[PDB]
Formats: C-alpha cells, structure tokens, sequence
RNA sequence: UAUGUGAUGGAACCUCUCCGGAUAAUUCUAUCUCUUCUG
C-alpha cells in the first residue's frame, strides 16, 4: 500500500523475507536488523554489487518513514489489537525514533562549533533542528499514547 | 560557661548527603537521608568539608540514656530520674520550613522516684531541657542550659577539596524476593578514607546548669553512661569518648548549579583514543577495536615490569614477521609497542600520582567510547525494566505511644567468610559498563548492605514470611523479620589478603537457527578470584539469654556454604563459607563495668571468648549433585584477548583462572555448561524458537525468562590432574593451485586428551527444592544426552576436538565392505579404461575442468530443531570407518630437532601416533566439490597476474620516455627525449690500452691444407689462384670484416668494376612496372598528370630500349625532359648473358675470375631487372665467401667480427665520468658525435667538462647475465668496472643486410662466487632524459596501484631468487610517486591520459583484471558463495554506508558443499574425528630411519595462464604412482655418490609409516537428508579400483590410502540402502543432467596405478650436456609440442606424457 | 554548619535473562633478469 511492502502486518512486526525484490539497499539493510525474519530455517541471499546511484550514506531518512507508518497504524487500526500488540507497536516506534534523534543531536554540537567560523549561517541548522523538533513532537505522542494504556 | 569536648571515632565508613539550596531543603531527597552527614559549599570557591550537626548526637545520647535508665529501674549510681514528656514540642527539620520532626518508635517507661520540677530539674530533664519552654520563642538570643555544637573532621578544619574527591556514589536496589528482580533503587554516598574518620565537637553548659557540685556530678555520670551506650551515628559503627569537663561561613543560598567535575587529563586520553582509531581505520582493522579496548585492561592486569608483547609467526625459516595488531604504524612510528610505552612514560612524567593501572583504565574507557562512536553494530540495546527510582517518607499523624520492653543482653560474634567460588558485586553509577566494587586503595569490598539483605532473605525463608517492607508506611511494619532486624548491627568489611585487580569474563548469545553468534551479542564483566578472606562481625542486643533459633539456623546453613552471596548466582558465583565461629555474652544489668571496659570490643579486642556449637541443619532449599564427564579428545576453548598478550605467540589459547590457597588451572566456564543444558532441553522439547514473554514453559521454568529468575545454579567444571598442552598447526589450501594460499598458519594450545588417557571434569549443580517433576525429568534427560556424547566441549568440535565417549577401537575392525554400489556403472560412464605405455614420462598433476550447473539453495536445514519434516526426512547418527595406507604416509609434527636441517617426527599425542581429522575433512570436502560440481570453497579470488614483456614481437613497443613534473598535482606528467649517459664503463685511458684489450686468444690464421680441403669442394680454379696470394701473404687476422674486405680486394670486387659490367651487359626488352611509380613518387618533380598519362599505356611491353625511349619522347610532350630522364632510373630492363659480352668484359683487363663466375652464372631466361641480376650476383659471392670461410684455420676460437676499434666503442670507453655527477636540476651536457651526423639515437652526454641542451639525470643498474666461464677471476667490489672479453653471441636488433645471431666481444663483470656457478653482467651505457616542450597529461589512479604491486613483485621475486642486494637492478621507491621520479610513460589516444607506468623499457606487464573474473564465460558461477566486494574499488562506499550484510552471499543461496560442510555463517553438519591405531607404535618405513625428502617448490600460476586472455583451467589433482621407492633409495646412501641428496637448509627430513597399516575413526552427523548421507558414504568408500591421496609429498607418490565403511548407526529411525542409492542417483542426474565428460575425467584422475614401470617426473627446465638427455626442459617443450596457445590442453586431459624414454 | 519536651533510614542484595561460538588438508617446480649499437 505505497509502502515498504515487506512487513506482514503492523500487528505482528515480522517480515517473511522477499525483501530483496526492492532495489534500494537502504530498504533491505534496515528491514533485516530490527524485525524477526520469520520462518524456521536460516535465510541466505544477497544482491549484485553493481548498484549505481550509491547508497546515500545515511540511515535517518529511511527509518523515519517507519515512524510515520507505525504511528498511523495505531491511530487507524489500533483499537482491535490486544494489549500485547498495542505495547509492541508503540515500544518499537520509540526505539527507532530516539536513534535518529541521537544521530541528529550529535551532529548539532559538532556543527554548532563549526558554524561559528561559517558566518553564522543557520540555513543548514534550521533544516536539521526542525527535523529534530519534529521527532520530539513524535516523542511526546508516543509516550502519551502508552501512558493512556497503562 | 563550661565546655565538654566529644570524640566520634568511626571504624569502617559512614554516609554523606550532598548540598542543597535553602528553598529545596524540604524535598524528598533531603527528608530521606536526614540522618546522614551533610556537605559544605562556600562562596569563595564552592568547596567544603563534611560535618555532623549536634542534633544527631543529642538524639543518640537521649536514646542511650533512655535505655540505661530503663534497664536500671531509674537508678544509675544515685542518678534518680523521671520519664519526662517526649510529647508536644515544635521541632522543625529546618528553620525556613514546616517539615516538623516527630518520633516513630515506642518510648520506654520506668517508675517515678524523688521530686522533679522547674526549680530543681532531674538529670534526665536537665539534659532534655523540657523546662526551657522553647515554644513561641526563637531562642536565637535566648541562652540554653545544655547546648550541642557541631562536629568537624579532626586535623582538617580548613581543607576544601570536592565531593567527588572524598566520596563515591553507589546505586543500591531492593529485591522482590519472589522473583529475584529489582523494584526500587536510590543513590548514596560513602566515605572510606582513613583520614576523615575522627570527629570532634563539644557540649556547652551554662552557669544555670551548674547549680552545685552534686547536680553536675550526676549530670556527668549520666552523660558518661549514655556516651558509653551510644553505638552507631550517621550510618556507621563508632565509639564515643568523653573528655574532662573543665573549661571557661555563608552557604551561598542563591541560584547556582555545578556538577560533573570529570577528571584530569581526560582530553588527552580522548585525543589518544582518536589517534588510535584513526590509525586503525587507516589500516582498515576496525573489527578489532573492542578486542583492543579489552586488551588494554588485560595489560592493566598484566603489569609493565616484565612486559614482552608477541611478534609474527616467523615466516620462511627463522625470520619473524610483523604482528597484525601490535605492529600497526601510527604517525611515522612503526611500532605501536614502543608508542604505547613512550606515551605512558610521557604521561607519568607530566602528571603526579600516575601509575600503569590508572593510565590503562582511562585509555580503555576512552577507546570504548571511541569504538561505540565510530564502529557501530558491535554490541547489542533495549532496557525497559530496571528504572523508576523510588523514595518515600511520611510524617506520623498520631502519637506513637510508649512501651515497656528493652534490651538486657548484648552479643558479639566473630568469624571469617572465605570465597570458594568467584564472586561479583556490581558497582553502578548513574552518571566498562559493569565493574567490581572496591575501595579507593585497591582492596576488594563486601558492603554491609549486601550482608544484611542476604541475612534477611535467609531468615525470611526460615520463618516462611512474605515481607516486602513496603518502603515508608504510616506505622512500623512489626512482624518477626523486622522485629529482629531492628536489633542487629553488622560492620563493613574489606578484603585482607587480596588487593590485585580482578579478571575479566566474556559471554555470548548464539543464534539457534544458524548456530553462530548474533549481530551484537558480546558482554563482559569483572570477576573476583577464589580464596579471599573477609572478616565477619555481628552484634545482637536483645532481652534474651540465648540466640534466636532462626539466626542459628542461618549460621548453620552458612557454615556448609549452601547459599549464594554475590550477584550472578545463575552461573554459580558468590558461594561463601563461615569458619572459626566464636561468641560472648554480656549482661548489661550486672556486668556493666566489664562491658564498659572494652566498649563491647569495638575499642579494645575482647580477651576471653566462648565457643559456639551450631550443630547442623538440613533445611536449606538447595540440592547439590555432582557431575563427572570424561573427554576423549584434545580440548580447546578460545580466549582471544589473552592470546594477544602471551609472549608464546599462539593464535588461540585456553582459558585459565587463579587460586589464592595455592599456577594455572584449566576449566570450562559454568556459563558454557548452562548454555549446553538449555540448548539440549530446547532441542529435545522444540522450545528454542517460541516467544518467551509470559510463557511459563519448561525452558522458562528451569532457566527463567527476562521477567523472572532461574531455579538452577551451575558451578564451574575444573579439570583434575596435571594436564599438558600441545602446538597444533593448520592452513588453508587453495583448490586451483594445491598449496597454501598465503601465511594463514593457525596455532592453538589444546589440552591433550586420548581415549586411553581421558580428561576428567568435576563440577556441581544446584537445583531448588520447589522445581516440579517435569523440569527435573527434562534435566535428567539432558544430562544423559550430554554424557552420551551428543554435545562436544568447547570449540573446534567439527574437527574432532573435545569428543565425549569416543572409543573407536572397541569395534572388531571393518572387514571388507557393506552397502556397496557402483556409480560409474549405473550412470553408464565410459571411464576410458584405456591402457598405459611404458615408453613415456607423464606429468605428476593435471587440471580438472569445471562443470556447467551449480545447484544452490536459499534455506538450508536449521539447527534449533532436532527433527522437522517440513520438506523431507532428516536423520542423525554416526558412521564407522577404517583407514589403511597403500603407500608410505607422511604427517609431520610441530616439533623439530635441528638448527640448519630440521628433522621431523610423526604426528602423535604424547607418544601415541594418530591422524588429525582436519586432513580427512579437507580431502573428503575436495572430492565432494569434485563430484557434486560445487563452488570453490577456498579460492584466491584477490590476485592479479604480472607476466613479463618480451623484448620484441603491429608495434612491439610504443612507450615514450618521460619524467615526473615538479611538486604540483601528481596527475600531471611531462614527456621527454632520451640520450646516452656515462657512469657505467670499464676503464678510461689512452688508445694503447684500448688496442691492447684484445689479443687474449682465438686468432685466425691461414694454412696450406685449407687449399687441399677446398679442392674437394669443387671450387673454381681461379678462386684457388687468387687465394694463393692469400696463402703466401703470411698475415694473421683478428676480425672477420677486415679478412673479408682483403679477400674481396685481392680476388676482385664486382662493385669496383660495376660500371663496365653493366655497360657490357646485353640490353633487351623494356616493360612498365607499377613498383616503378610506387617507389619513384617520392620526388615532386614528376606531376601526377604525367603519371596518369604513363599509366594509360599500362602493361606495354616494348621490343627493346629504343622503342621505350621513342614512346617516352613521343607520348610525353610540352614539358621539361629532366623528369623523363629521371624516370629511366627505375625501369625494369631485361639482362641477357652472351659470349660477346663476356669477351668484351675480358678485354677490359678485369680479373679472369670475375668472368669465370659470370660464365658459371649462365642463365637462358632473361632477368626481370638489372637489380635482380645484381642481387643474384651478390648472393653467389656471399655463398662463395661463406664456403671459403668454412675451411678457414682451425684455431677453434670463432674469430670475432670487427667491433672493438669502432669509434662508438672508443668514445664510450674513453668517457668514464664516474664522478662529476649531479642528481638535481637540469644537467649541462653536449652531444658528442663520433664525427658522423646521420640521425637520432646516436649521441652521448658529456656532462660539460652544439646548442648545449640538457636536463635531468637517471641512476640505476642493469641486468645480470648467467654464463659459466673464467675470464679474470677477481671478486665483487664497488668499483663496478668491467674485467672480461668475449663470451656468447649477441642477438642483433634489426639488420643492415641480414638479421642473425652473431658472436661478439662484450665486457663482463666477475662472477659473485669470487649455485654461484654462472654469473655475469653486460651493462655498458646508461640513459638520461632531456627536457622537451610537452603539455602535461593526467595520470589514471590505477597506474600508481599497478606500480605498487609491481614494486612488491620485484621485492618478492628478488627475495625468492637469492640475488645480491648490492647489484639489484632498478632503483624503485618506498611508497607512492614522488614529484621528480623518472619513469617511462605509455600513452595511447584514449582520453588523453596515462594508464600504466613502468620503470624501464623491459619489465613485467602486470594485468588489469583480477583472478576472480577469469573463469570462462561458458561455465556456471564457481566463485565462493561468501563473496568479497573488493573486486572493484567500491568497498569504501559500502563501508561508509554500512550496508555490508546485504551485498554479501550469492543471490541464489548456498552450494551443496557449503551446505553440508558449513560456511563462515552456517555450521557444518558432519564432524570428523581422530584416527587412532590398535597398537601404540605401528611399523615405520625405512626401518624407522628418517627420509631425506628432495626440494619442494611453490606452484607457479603462470604456467597454465601464459597470455592475458588465458582462462582458469580448473581444479588440480595428483595421480598415483610408485616414485617413493626411488626417493627412499636415493636417501640412505653414502655421501660420496653424486646421486645422493644433500642436507641443505631448504630440504627437510621426515618419518613415514609402512604400507598395510590400519587406523580407525568415526564420523558424526546430524540433520542430513538421505541423498546427502548416500553421497557422503560413496565419497568415503569409493570403488575398490580407486584410492585416495593424503599427506605430504603427493607429487612424489606418497600417501595413497583407502577407507572402508563398516556400519551406519542412524538411531531408532529406519534406514535402507536402496533409498540412499536411489536418492543419490536422482541428485546426480539432476545436477549433471546426463553429462559424463567431467565425470570420466575425474574418475580417470582417481585411478590407482600399482605398476612399477610407469615413471612420472618434472620437465627439469633446460637441457645441458651433449647427446639427447631427454626432451626435458620447460622452454623446449613450449617451443615445439605444447606451445603457449595450445597449452590450455594436454593438461586438462588426464594421463598424457610429454616425452619418450631415451 | 545544627536548634532543644519527639530522628525504626542498620526502613531497601544493582538484581534479573544470554554455549567466546563458526569457516580452513601444514602444505608445494619453471623461470628469474634489461639496453644492444649502424654489422
Ligand atoms: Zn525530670
Ligand atoms: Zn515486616
Ligand atoms: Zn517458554
Ligand atoms: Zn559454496
């Protein structure tokens, strides 16, 4: 549904392989290391190391799409799921949200020292800080959502 | 007033609360810990010292006085007292607050005696001061009868320091006691320094208090008694001493926050960590950063005084190499070993109180932070539970009341707690994740909180209570547990016999589906040793004459050591024992003086003690059972961090612990046994993959889950006896070129274990008494499975290490064969049975071509399930095998006896010969990909070939001479032009020496019998007549040219008389020729229109010259006639010989011999042109001259041709110019021509001393020839002058007339011998490049990489060929390219760039593509399943992006060989064991004597790959023969015989086993499909016709063995051979698809040859001596039979010889 | 650096869950080396 199309359902955060059909290594790289891979046998596969256009060298723009996709699932289809399912969706979203913020905040200090000799140009800072503030908006929503359940 | 000083002396430690602002003095953090010491903070510097307020001391004195007066019925030596009030009041915690201080305990009562009122207060009321009525009064200026001042540190009244410099912060928790998990925690501060212990204050009494002498005496007596009974203040154990009663700033309450003082030199450590990380990423070894971050702490433990870090593995014979980590270059410092020492020395010099331990700790923390910042995915990280600190306090709402029960007896108990098992007390600070807590001076610490918690847990178990203490409730909790812990005092303890740093333990989490670790599963912790002594002190003050029964029961349990004290009790830690128990009882009602003498033993040690019984008790809730397991194979368990510091240099070393009561102890950690038990239970019950959140299954009950605890404790398993280690070597063998890929020698030190001499393991397992039946049955089943031998101990289990219940010699051998079937017959393989011929010599090895189809699978069978028939049936069992040798076998050991010639013994395990399983595994696997057409499991896909440029070959060479530019961008490069140079000559002197250099020997002469010999050749009589002057000349010649010239002049030169010969020759017809206009169009005189007009009458044959002249004069008109005459120069005119022409020639007074040759050259046919006739005459003259010279003098010296007196030689030899040479800037030289100016390439550089144009300069040596002769003896020297003449024939470059090899005189240098048998050198002239105006050209990046590989190739080849270092040709470079290096550049059109860089004109080509993509395109992908991206230069992009686990692996899955045997990520499903012998010492070949093997050399890849377009031939295989007898006979021979083998350093001496010697071994497998089992059985047991090949010296015929399969133990499951055979046939038909060529070739390579008449050898490069001596020689074979183009054949065809027997 | 008719903080185990695993035959023959002068 105009998404990664690898997760079986937001109710059970699983992906039954078949993610290598996508072309972007970023999509494949992330889907293998925070979701259980289903099946009862090990899965071995890969891509052809000839993919052009590079890999964009960043993770944050990718798993940020997980945050919006997971949060909207609760706000649309979260009432039918059980208590264990409700906690799993929110807890997973918080874990991925803070990782991006940690990377962005660490970039902020190392750049705030650099911007002093760059003619106080905050154009790059504004784009990054807005995303950091946008994550903090999701940070408040996630914790508040779980506090209502408990 | 009167002052009575007080003294508070702490014994071990106390607690402190930090500083708070005045507005924040009523918060939760302050009300909690209100009874602790406070911290000061001044305005000037924000620093202060702790102090004790007087209110705590007043409260303690009041409590002690209350107890004393209750115990004595209100009469303490005449001090009659009344109870008081203890109610009302307006006490406040702080003046600027409303917290209110109120009681919570019950006050004691006594009967009232005497009269007490306001006028005459009683001593108790005088101390209390209840009649002052402080209500509604501030009392700031109001006096006080009794006042308590503050208490400060004695001797440190004015000393500031800081909070972090005096105290340390610990986090302490609370345990649920139902599930052993934390619920609440908070923070504390503690002071353990010995200086900050004594506190001194004073009590001030006003004049009103001192009413008279008796009142003051009573007050002093009561105060003294109360001070005696005071026990604890501010959370510590103390005693109070009362002195004699005789005598006469701001806190900065504004807004300010400051914390996180960090530590000194933290920035320096961070910079060091950054530098180390930068170096590691520079050398791309970031996968060892965590290993280094733990190795630094290992160095912390390992001391600096005797430190010796390891080195390389000593490659070649005796030269150590560089360690992969310890020899990392860092900022032009090659040795990290020296860099670390220098950094530590600098740090020690710069800072004070700095030692090795602190530096290592800080560096380890810095590197850990750097690794976590840069190298992510190196560790696991969700921690939801274990948070929410809780502190609660509640002021009472009612009056607590009063009681009437108080203490009457006091007990003191001493003892010792000794750790019989490693312990762990976690230390965690809110602001190296876990570390063992210890004092600041290094002493290990056992806190009192842990002891009290353990005691209350045990007493609650005894009493069967369910108390949780509910933090702060409205009323005291009561109940016996708290009622007894309200009266127990426990002292803080420290280790007495240990102060060294603790060890480090590691744990991992496996992945059940793959059998390997997870992505980031790696944990570490600090662990204390075993044998540490801790003092024990207990104090019980209660109104009973005997100890409570619960305490006696707990002490009985502790005396047996049946409970755990430390944290990690799951893996059997923290077991302590109580010994030397003593006690004493005091009666405070009648023996007050005896008690007060020693203050309960906390001031003076107690004199007399009484022994306590503590009989026994068996009520404890744990059950102990012993476990014994015998291991029947060498045992290895890796300790990667320890192996990086041991000076032995071993790659893998075992784990060891320490014991304080006694040396290294070898063991298997209890964590490993717990993991094995859990895995066995999960596999048996299929619970290894179920989600374990609120599960309550068997696995979640025996071992617990995240939210619960475990019911089992596993202790360590200690080896009993005196174990010994051994060195075991390993290597990886390439499948294309059989032989080690590179220096992959792998070392290990396993404990030697044999079925006859087993290793015994002893350990304990503790299980709770509340475990249900099913869990116990599962545990028993798992223990039985482990004891049966289903799980090996430690690593390397697939190679036969650590096998349980392995006795292969119990079976009565494997006679014949069972379950035998023929794969060749059922698959209709022709096999080409053929017949062999004795008269040919065959190759020792061939190549097997690759297949077409590789069958891969995405999902192999998993490991987490014992049996799941999802797609097919899975079996598991063992196979019995037997091995015997058809030819002698060589398995060298790791120990040798010698220094120059190393002799070797057979492999053995402490005097018992055996065969390792690695060899069998390797050979079986190789045969497996041979059959199933799998991938190449070991393959050097990362390697580029070089080859060598041929001197001549459509252009042979098109390289230009160029020089590097200045210090600009390295891309630019400028062309140049080359000329001759000096600095390489022989001698410089006058012409006399040059003319005397000749005349060594070989002077040509003329003798009379030459004429007689010529007369037999039917030579012309005129030739003899003309040679008679030559006969009588009596002249000796030395050059061929002068002799030929003299012969021509004396006999007669046709060229001298050419004009009249041409004039007298008959002139005939004239015809047009296209070649005339083709080679006459150079001149512009003739127009193209004239050419077209002449071509119009094409192919016009005229009668004679007259007709052609007339046609030329008539057809061509109206133009100048000079071009008409010039056209006649190249016309084709016929030549005819007539008698009249000969007569006219004779009349011209020409020599008669010319006419004689003319007559002998009579030809009826007319010549095409005069030039043809002249060429024929020249050819005849040359033939006659050669025939004459063939009968020259017989000096036998091959008279040299005229070379030496040439002007070129004179100008080259005269100009030495050894000195006056400069290697910088433009040169100053001139072109000194030898009085002849013809063209370029003929000049020299005179170096000053035309236009005088010069630039640059070069300096290098040249090639060294190989020829055996004695010219001038001499020896090597730095003079580099030539001393020699003659030797060998120089091949001519191009030709003036004819191109042919010809002998010439050449200078040479003396042989280096002063095999040191044929050495020479030819260099005569050197090169220099002059500057030219050429635009710089960018250089491709790959050129420098090619140059580095080329330079490494020269260094390796020079080291291999043993050439002298002084005269190494070509001076290269240390690294990169410098702005000014002079190298030859090669340019093509391309994109106006340079692609390749070479140092001289003739060098190694170096390829452009890697070996990984040289497999033929008509063959399926045979690259390894686990791929490497580095085939291109894009691995850096992937590393930066981090997407490395996705681009790996073939996109289709795993090949059958990698599935069955395992890959790096998967685990193998077949295990090969050790092969033993029935007798300890089997018979040895050669009567037990050592065999001197010949020299063995490395395989050369550039023999099946001659050209750049060559493809990989295939796998390499060895044939069977009987060449070992020749090797044995050549050894054991007398030295005088030249056919013997010498004992050089490159040779080796080994021992071999005779034939028909039997060995037995077993193969264990699990989760195998039936087709895999059938194929494995067939591979192990081939047809009786064939045999295997094992061991060393395969090319010499050593190591033919045969394996017989005896039985298959598939377990309870039923198995039949028909199904196995059918499945194997189906799989083979699916794979090969009715293809037999490769199969027939493979079965031809495996045929066994027993005939003694078949000889296989090597071509033995080059052939010497006369006669034939075989066609031996790699060059001569390449010339005629094999050839480079066809060499991709006759090598893939098995059993093909190269030459016949002479 | 404390306020006097009222201090169970000795009123609280940094605890709990995790096989330092997994891959690899101690082996093995064909060249090495660049400037020669018109032959
Ligand atoms: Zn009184
Ligand atoms: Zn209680
Ligand atoms: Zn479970
Ligand atoms: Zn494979």
């Amino acid at each position: 549904s105009s998404a990664f199309s690898g997760l079986k359902i937001p109710e059970l955060s699983v992906d039954p392989a078949e993610v290598f059909k996508s072309d972007n290594p970023q999509l494949v790289s992330v889907l293998l290391d925070e979701f259980e891979l289903q099946e009862q046998r090990p899965f071995f596969s890969g891509l052809i190391p000839e993919k052009q256009i590079n890999i964009a060298l960043k993770k944050s723009p990718q798993l940020k799409k997980l945050a919006c996709h997971l949060l909207e699932a609760y706000e649309i289809n979260g009432r039918r799921w059980k208590h264990a399912d409700r906690r799993r969706v929110l807890e997973k979203a918080i874990r991925l949200l803070e990782k991006v913020s940690n990377e962005l905040k660490g970039d902020i200090q190392k750049l705030e020292n650099n911007v002093k000799e760059s003619g106080k140009d905050s154009e790059e800072l504004n784009k990054t800080r807005e995303k950091h503030g946008e994550i903090l908006a999701d940070m408040g929503r996630a914790y508040l959502h779980r506090a209502k359940i408990i | 007033q009167h002052i009575i000083p007080l003294t508070i002396t702490f014994l071990e430690s106390f607690r402190v609360i930090e500083w708070h602002k005045s507005s924040d003095r009523n918060s939760l953090r302050f009300l909690r810990g209100y009874a602790y010491a406070r911290w000061h903070r001044s305005l000037k510097n924000n620093k202060g010292r702790p102090y004790i307020t007087g209110t705590l001391v007043r409260s303690a004195i009041i409590r002690a006085a209350e107890e004393l007066l209750w115990l004595n019925d209100g009469n303490y030596k005449g001090a009659i007292c009344c109870p008081g009030e203890f109610n009302g009041s307006n006490a406040k915690v702080f003046r600027e607050g409303k917290a209110r201080r109120l009681r919570r305990r019950q006050t004691l009562t006594w009967p009232t005696k005497c009269a007490c009122h306001e006028k005459e207060p009683c001593p108790f009321c005088l101390l209390l001061g209840r009649y002052e009525k402080s209500s509604k009064t501030s009392k700031s200026p109001v006096l006080n009868n009794v006042n308590f001042s503050n208490f400060n540190v004695l001797g440190k009244e004015k000393e500031f320091l800081n909070i972090e410099d005096v105290a340390d912060m610990r986090v302490v928790n609370r345990v649920d006691q139902q599930s052993g998990k934390a619920e609440d925690f908070f923070n504390i501060w503690e002071i353990t320094d010995g200086a900050w212990k004594i506190f001194r204050g004073e009590i001030q009494v006003s004049d009103k208090g001192w009413s008279d002498e008796e009142n003051f005496s009573k007050f002093l007596t009561l105060l003294k008694g109360a001070s005696v009974l005071v026990d604890k203040i501010s959370g510590g154990l103390c005693y109070l001493t009362l002195d004699k009663p005789e005598l006469a700033l701001e806190p900065g309450d504004d807004a300010s926050v400051l914390e996180i003082s960090r530590p000194p030199y933290w920035n320096n450590m961070l910079n060091l960590a950054g530098t180390i990380s930068e170096a590691f990423e520079r050398e791309d070894k970031l996968v060892h950063l965590r290993l280094f971050a733990d190795t630094v702490r290992e160095l912390r433990r390992s001391d600096i005084e005797t430190l010796d870090l390891p080195k390389g593995h000593a490659d070649r014979l005796g030269k150590p190499s560089d360690h992969f980590i310890w020899d990392i270059e860092i900022n032009k410092k090659v040795k990290l070993r020296n860099w670390l020492f220098w950094i530590f020395n600098e740090f020690r010099d710069t800072y004070a109180y700095f030692d090795w331990r602190t530096f290592c700790e800080a560096l380890g923390q810095a590197l850990y932070l750097e690794a976590k910042k840069q190298v992510p995915n190196q560790f696991s990280s969700e921690r939801p539970v274990g948070a929410t600190p809780a502190m609660e306090v509640k002021t009472p709402e009612h009056d607590p009341g009063r009681a009437a029960q108080g203490p009457r007896y006091e007990w003191l108990i001493k003892g010792e707690l000794v750790s019989q098992t490693p312990f762990f007390f976690g230390w965690s600070t809110e602001a190296t994740n876990l570390k063992l807590l210890a004092a600041r001076d290094g002493r290990l610490r056992l806190p009192l909180s842990v002891l009290r918690g353990i005691l209350r847990r045990d007493i609650k178990v005894v009493l069967d209570n369910k108390c949780r203490a509910e933090l702060a409730m409205k009323q005291p909790c009561s109940c016996p547990v708290c009622n007894l812990m309200k009266k127990i005092t426990i002292r803080d303890s420290f280790s007495s016999n240990y102060a060294e740093p603790p060890k480090i333990r590691h744990k991992i989490r496996l992945d059940p589906k793959s059998g390997t670790v997870a992505k980031g599963a790696l944990f570490d912790s600090e662990v204390g040793p075993r044998g540490v002594v801790f003092p024990f002190e207990l104090r019980l003050r209660s109104a009973d004459d005997t100890l409570p029964q619960a305490l006696k029961t707990v002490f009985s349990w502790w005396q047996q050591g049946t409970v755990s004290f430390s944290g990690d009790a799951g893996t059997g830690k923290g077991i302590f024992c109580l010994r030397n128990l003593k006690s004493i009882r005091w009666d405070l009602k009648t023996e007050m003086d005896k008690y007060a003498a020693t203050l309960g033993g906390r001031k003076t040690p107690v004199g007399k003690w009484d022994k306590c019984h503590i009989p026994d008790d068996k009520t404890y809730p744990w059950v102990k059972e012993t476990v014994e397991i015998s291991v029947c194979s060498p045992f290895i368990t890796k300790d990667p961090v320890n192996s990086l510091i041991d000076s032995a240099g071993y790659d893998a070393i075992c784990y060891t612990t320490v014991d304080l009561e006694k040396k290294d102890i070898y063991l298997l950690k209890g964590e490993s046994f717990r993991g094995m038990l859990r895995t066995a239970v999960g596999r048996g019950e299929n619970l290894l993959l179920r989600e374990h959140e609120d599960c309550s299954c068997t696995l979640c009950r025996i071992f617990g889950n995240e939210h619960n605890a475990g019911k089992i404790r596993v202790e360590d398993f200690i080896i009993q006896g005196e174990p010994r280690t051994k060195l075991v070597d390993r290597v990886a063998i390439d499948r294309f070129t059989a032989g080690a890929k590179d220096k992959f020698k792998f070392d290990a030190a396993p404990i030697v274990g044999t079925p006859t001499n087993k290793l015994k393991f002893r350990g304990n397992i503790w299980i709770h008494r509340d475990l249900d039946g099913l869990a116990c049955e599962s545990l028993k089943l798992a223990l039985e499975d482990i004891e049966n031998g289903l799980y090996p101990f430690g690593g390397l289990g697939n190679a036969g290490f650590g096998w349980v219940n392995y006795n292969p010699l119990s079976h009565p051998a494997q006679e014949e064969n069972k379950a035998d079937f023929s794969l060749t017959k059922k698959m209709e393989l022709n096999w080409s049975m053929k017949e062999l011929s004795t008269d040919k010599i065959y190759w020792p090895h061939y190549f097997l071509p690759f297949g077409k189809k590789v069958l891969r699978e995405k999902t192999p069978p998993s490991h987490a399930c014992i049996d799941e028939n999802e797609d097919s049936e899975l079996y598991s069992g063992k196979i019995v095998c037997t091995l015997e040798t058809r030819t002698p076998l060589i398995i060298p050991d790791s120990e040798f006896q010698g220094e120059e010639h190393k002799s070797y013994d057979f492999f053995n395990l402490n005097g018992e010969l055996c065969i390792p399983g690695s060899e069998i595994r390797g050979m079986i696997s190789s045969v497996f990909e041979a059959l199933t057409n799998s991938c190449m499991r070991i393959f050097d896909e990362k390697k580029r070939l070089s080859w060598r440029m041929n001197p001549n070959k459509n252009r042979r060479e098109l390289d230009d001479f160029i020089p590097g530019r200045v210090t600009n961008d390295r891309k630019m490069e400028e062309m140049k032009e080359y000329r001759y140079p000096f600095y390489d000559q022989a001698i410089t002197a006058n012409d006399k020496q040059n003319k005397y250099f000749d005349q060594w020997e070989a002077t040509i002469e003329l003798t009379d019998e030459s004429l007689e010999k010529l007369k037999a050749e039917k030579i012309l009589q005129s030739v003899l007549d003309a040679l008679r002057p030559l006969t009588k000349k009596k002249e000796k010649y030395k050059n061929t040219e002068t002799f030929v010239f003299d012969l021509k002049k004396f006999i007669g030169k046709i060229d001298d008389n050419q004009q009249m010969i041409s004039e007298a020759l008959e002139r005939g017809k004239v015809r047009l020729t296209g070649n005339s206009l083709k080679q006459i169009s150079k001149t512009k005189k003739i127009p193209r229109q004239i050419l077209n007009q002449l071509k119009g009458l094409k192919d016009n044959t005229y009668e004679n010259r007259e007709q052609f002249i007339s046609v030329l004069k008539t057809t061509v008109r109206g133009i100048n006639d000079e071009q008409i005459s010039l056209i006649l120069d190249n016309i084709d005119e016929d030549v005819r010989l007539t008698d009249l022409s000969l007569t006219k020639i004779r009349k011209a007074k020409v020599p008669q011999t010319l006419v004689d040759m003319l007559a002998d050259l009579k030809k009826d046919e007319p010549y095409k042109n005069e030039k043809e006739f002249l060429s024929e005459f020249k050819k005849k003259m040359g033939e006659i001259i050669g025939l004459i010279l063939k009968h020259a003098a017989k000096t036998g010296g091959d008279v040299p041709r005229y070379n030496h007196p040439t002007p070129t030689d004179k100008m080259l030899l005269s100009l030495a110019a050894y000195n006056r040479n400069h290697k910088h800037e433009n040169g100053k030289a001139e072109y000194r021509i030898v009085k002849p100016k013809h063209n370029l390439k003929v000049d020299f550089m005179f170096a000053v001393t035309y236009l005088k144009v010069s630039g640059p300069n070069k300096i290098e040596k040249v090639k060294k020839v190989n020829p055996n002769s004695v010219s001038v003896r001499d020896d090597k020297n730095q003079e580099i002058i030539h001393n020699g003449v003659y030797l060998r024939k120089i091949t001519v470059a191009n030709a003036k007339s004819k191109n042919k090899l010809r002998e010439r005189l050449v200078p040479e240098f003396a042989w280096y011998d002063k095999s040191e048998a044929a050495y020479a050198m030819t260099k005569r002239c050197e090169r220099v490049f002059v500057e030219i105006g050429a635009k710089p050209i960018p250089i491709q990046p790959s050129a420098r990489e090619k140059f580095k590989i080329l330079t490494q190739e020269y260094q390796k080849n020079a080291k291999q060929q043993k050439t002298p270092e002084a005269f190494q040709t070509i001076l290269p470079k240390d690294g990169e390219l410098r702005p000014g290096d002079l190298v030859y550049f090669r340019e093509d059109k391309k994109t106006n760039t340079v692609t390749d860089i070479i140092p001289v004109r003739i060098s190694r080509t170096v390829d452009d593509e890697v070996l990984a993509r040289k497999i033929p395109d008509d063959v399926g992908d045979v690259r390894p399943c686990v791929r490497e991206i580095l085939d291109k230069e894009k691995q850096k992009e992937i590393a930066d992006a981090g997407v490395k686990e996705v681009f790996q692996h073939h996109p289709d899955g795993l090949c059958p060989a990698c599935s069955l045997f395992g890959t790096t990520f998967y685990k193998g499903r077949i295990a090969f064991g050790f092969a033993f012998h029935k007798d300890k010492d089997p018979e040895l070949a050669n009567n037990g004597k050592h065999i001197t093997l010949p020299l063995l050399e490395r395989p050369r890849p550039t023999w099946s790959m001659p050209k750049k377009e060559s493809r990989v031939p295939g796998r390499k295989f060895y044939v069977h023969h009987q060449g070992w007898e020749r090797v044995i006979k050549h050894s054991n021979l007398d030295e005088s015989d030249p056919n013997a083998t010498k004992q050089t350093v490159n040779n080796r001496s080994v021992q071999a086993i005779k034939e028909e010697q039997k060995f037995q071994f077993e193969v264990r497998f699990e989760n195998l499909r039936e087709w895999e089992l059938g194929l494995l059985v067939y591979v192990l047991q081939l047809e009786p016709q064939f045999a295997h090949k094992l061991g060393m010296g395969k090319a010499l015929g050593f190591g033919s063995v045969r394996i017989r399969v005896g039985e298959i133990h598939s377990g309870p499951k039923e198995l039949d051979e028909s199904r196995l055979v059918s499945s194997a046939m189906k799989k083979m038909e699916e794979i090969w698809d009715r293809d037999k060529n490769v199969l027939e070739k493979l079965f031809r390579l495996l045929y066994f040859n027993e005939s003694k008449d078949i000889k296989v050898r090597y071509p033995k490069l080059q052939k010497e001596k006369e006669e034939e001596e075989e066609e031996s020689g790699y060059m001569e074979l390449a010339k005629e039979e094999y050839q480079p183009e066809q060499r991709r054949n006759k090598l893939t065809n098995p059993w093909e010889g190269w030459g016949n027997i002479l």
